[PDB]
């Protein structure tokens, strides 16, 4: 739904060139969940680098 | 006369499109149209007739 609020605001833009309006917009409409929201997605940036490293103990050319 | 070339009705919708003329595109917050128009005539600091 906050797509479809985006584009009836689009189709009023008067060409105003201005890209801090344009900006103002887009960041209009995405939320932020905050606390935990954060620490959430914090995680999967922990797991993705040990992903990688899991990979180097158990893969021939890594150790060397 | 005046009225039936407005096709907009209440304050709202008034203060919107007030709005979308001063700033054409920026979404229309219900609170910054009408802190908008607001300030524009009735803001002490901004208008003063003197």
């Amino acid at each position: 739904a906050a797509a479809q609020v985006l584009s009836s605001v689009e189709s009023e833009i008067g060409r105003t060139t201005d890209p801090v309006r344009m900006y103002m917009r887009e960041m209009g409409t995405v939320e932020l969940l905050t606390r935990e929201g954060e620490i959430d997605i914090a995680k999967r940036i922990e797991d993705g680098i040990n992903q990688v490293q899991c990979s180097v103990a158990e893969y021939p050319e890594a150790i060397t | 006369e005046t009225l039936r070339v407005d096709p907009t009705n209440d304050r709202l919708s008034a203060l919107v499109e007030i709005y979308r003329m001063m700033r054409p595109g920026e979404p229309p917050t219900r609170e910054a149209a009408e802190s908008l128009f607001e300030n524009l005539f009735f803001s002490e600091d901004r208008y003063d007739l003197s």
